[PDB]
């Protein structure tokens, strides 16, 4: 459950804290696969 | 001398580091505040921004309004102003304030008292301690970090 | 809730417009794990053995013999969680100061929650990268009045027992003098057997602007940032050297391996900046947020880092 | 420190409910407002249920147990792990049960914080009524119901 | 006053050299130990660790237990201490040893005394010499490589 995915609706505001700490884990990760040294 | 002055410009500012960036007069309100604070707004006589305000009475024919002053007379602290309306916005001294205060023309920790125009100065009846140095904006213009707590015993 | 809750409606689409955090430069992708713990701690066991003598011969009879004793360690990670608060406009408001060019008032400085709440957020990040860097958290530029931490919470800068070197005022504008320094540092680190490893070089402007004068008649080819990656080679088993620029540094060069066994990044999953659920509310319309996020999590070994610093008294 | 029934040697019977508060564990005040200002601060000490007062020195300021006309506020609660103190402003009036002196503090007497942030019997630099009768807990360990309301 | 450092490390120690890796106060024991030691416990009264010890009593209510003490009244040196059940490990004073103590705030050979907090001091009652120079782990605490072999004449 990531805010990346549109199809996500959150329920309450756990799980939209959930999903932001996701979507910064995949920014992450995704920063780390395009950056090339 | 206002709080936020407009004037547009043919070149963008550039900002650079993180550190120091409050340090204008336009930052209005506390550095540190409560949402249990009671604020008041009363018509403004003068410009009383960011100093300490005395109310003052006309000749009954308009209500009080507030005007920079100290000393014995102090009612509260002026920490927000609107120009189109000329309302001031006022912390009363029941309630207490951390942030930049108008400084006379001074060290942490160093006792600090209101004048009669209502800038701070290093001593009496209120416990207005700094909490940093003075800083020069204009040539007459001071601010410095304070923390107003309460009345004082004698 | 995004049928309900403007606010975070709002966050959710402008979370995206916030920019990733420079920090993440300075590690690799293998160096940085998330724990689940908004505050609190982590604790970790070690085990080392020494001599205590030397040792025994075996003649004749004897039953006095040397020992090898053992000790452990407990090292201990600990987390805190900090909050900042915001002003803006009441979301049925923003009507009332939508002029043609923008939204928000410029008189008294009130924005609309969405563009508050990105640059709230981008200046708590940056907030964050300087804690990861220098281990202080300050918004002087003398940098004095710090917050006062809990013990065990370090950055790249001040981790303690790790090499230190200093360079001296007057010779602040010596390439050599500060070449020989960091040649002393990198003797003294201790990499062990994971010195294969790539290496990591946090440099300053001014450094960076010395480092690219020729090598000393002066070498017409080589540069200085080419004998500084030669050496730097020698001990990382002629790995991969990274030089970055960074201006938060001041007259300092720090150095240590991008390798996960030595140095290791476990922050909070929650350490980037969250909103609040609570919002303040009156009968005016100015509101208030609230931003979350938590410091600390950074773990390294002993005499792994080089720090350099050029004092210029 | 401020748990002191941690190390209980046997478990406590709670059919009984009067009799009941009066311990170093009950933190906050007896009648507690939603608008009362809590401000918390770093501390170096035990200021727990004590008058305390800011100290300058580099750090931020921090509070310790003190008193005169050095008061700054009442500390209510701490916790312990992040070593922070919750404290409520001398501006704002208070209820509830402190730390005195000695023993010989008795209902309607006015008190004064001394030096190290415990209520004695006493012009005044603030107005403080003691409710009840000063109450041992500890050896060396007296609370008193105290209503703070400002300054003289 | 812990055996163990009370302050969790801040970061995780480098294991590569083995030299000078044992000046440290968790170091418990001694450098040379025999198999045939005489090696008894008794209830600690205080933190006599790496200290010599006395035999103190009271009303007789509860069993005698051992302080930090020397002089005439030396007993043992405490080498070992178990914080659970607050067991001190003690060394007859019959019984030779050779390890790291206390040394009160000193080169190879020195001979020594225990005082009365049970402290190592240079020089009447009892045979120790040290084996090496002071070292020092706290501003206040220093450690040095002992000999203690029996009571001496005179």
């Amino acid at each position: 459950a990531s805010l990346l995915d549109s199809n996500f609706v959150p329920i309450n505001f756990t799980e939209f804290v959930q999903a932001i700490s996701n979507t910064y884990k995949q920014r992450r990760i995704q920063f780390y696969e395009n950056l090339k040294r | 001398l206002m709080k936020n002055p407009q004037q547009d410009s043919g070149l963008l500012s550039n900002s650079i580091d993180f550190r120091d960036q409050n340090l204008i007069f336009s930052n209005s309100g506390g550095v540190c505040t409560s949402s249990k604070d009671k604020i008041e707004n009363y018509p403004a006589k003068g410009y009383p921004y960011k100093r300490g305000v005395k109310l003052s009475f006309g000749d009954g024919t308009t209500e009080l309004e507030v005007e920079a002053g100290g000393g014995d007379d102090l009612y509260g602290v002026c920490s927000d102003i609107d120009e189109f309306s000329g309302m001031a916005t006022v912390i009363p001294i029941t309630n207490n304030f951390t942030g930049y205060l108008t400084l006379k023309k001074v060290n942490p920790g160093d006792k600090l008292n209101f004048n009669q125009h209502g800038e701070l100065e290093k001593v009496k009846s209120v416990n207005a301690i700094a909490l940093s140095k003075a800083h020069k904006l204009t040539e007459d213009l001071f601010i410095v970090l304070a923390s107003v707590f309460g009345n004082r015993a004698i | 809730l995004f049928d309900e809750n403007y606010y975070a409606k709002a966050v959710a689409n402008i979370i995206g417009e916030v920019k990733d955090p420079i920090m993440y430069k300075w590690f690799s992708p293998d160096q940085i794990e998330d724990v689940d713990l908004q505050m609190g701690y982590q604790k970790t066991v070690k085990w080392d053995a020494f001599l205590n003598a030397n040792p025994t011969t075996i003649a004749n009879e004897v039953n006095t013999i040397s020992t090898i004793g053992f000790s452990s360690e407990v090292v201990r990670l600990n987390y805190l969680k900090l909050q900042y608060k915001f002003r803006h406009l009441k979301q049925t408001s923003e009507k009332f100061y939508t002029s043609d060019s923008y939204i928000g008032d410029i008189n008294n400085n009130l924005l609309p929650f969405a563009q508050a709440y990105k640059l709230a957020s981008s200046e708590i990040i940056k907030l964050i990268n300087h804690f990861v860097l220098t281990g202080t958290v300050s918004i002087q530029k003398d940098g004095k009045n710090q917050k006062r931490l809990l013990p065990n919470m370090y950055g790249l800068l001040n981790m303690p027992e790790q090499i230190k070197e200093e360079v001296a005022s007057g010779d602040k504008d010596k390439m050599d003098k500060i070449f020989e320094k960091i040649e002393a540092g990198l003797s003294k680190l201790e990499l062990g057997d994971e010195f294969s490893t790539p290496m990591m070089v946090i440099v300053d402007p001014a450094t960076s602007l010395k480092l690219v004068k020729p090598y000393a008649a002066a070498s017409s080819c080589e540069k200085w940032e080419d004998v500084l990656i030669q050496t730097i080679k020698a001990i990382n088993n002629r790995e991969d050297v990274y030089i970055e620029t960074s201006n938060l540094l001041k007259h300092k060069i720090l150095i240590y391996p991008l390798n996960s066994e030595l140095i290791k990044f476990k922050p909070s999953k929650y350490m980037l900046p969250t909103p609040n659920e609570q919002v303040d509310k009156d009968s005016t319309d100015v509101a208030h947020s609230y931003i979350d996020f938590v410091l600390g999590g950074l773990l390294a070994t002993r005499k792994t880092i080089l720090q350099v610093n050029i004092k210029q008294s | 420190m401020k748990n002191p029934q941690h190390d209980a040697s046997l478990l406590s019977n709670s059919n009984e409910f009067r009799d009941k508060n009066v311990e170093f564990f009950a933190s906050g005040g007896t009648r507690t407002s939603k608008f009362d200002k809590l401000e918390n601060h770093p501390f170096l000490g035990y200021p727990y249920k004590r008058g305390v007062k800011r100290v300058i020195q580099h750090y931020e300021p921090h509070v310790e147990a003190g008193g005169g006309e050095d008061l700054y506020g009442i500390c209510i609660d701490i916790d312990e792990f992040s070593k922070t103190a919750t404290i409520v402003p001398i501006t704002n009036n208070f209820e509830g049960y402190l730390v005195a002196k000695d023993s010989t503090v008795k209902v309607k007497d006015k008190l004064i914080f001394n030096k190290d942030g415990a209520l004695e019997k006493v012009k005044a630099t603030i107005n403080a009524t003691a409710l009840t009768d000063a109450k041992q807990i500890s050896n060396e360990v007296y609370l008193v119901k105290v209503a703070v309301f400002g300054n003289k």
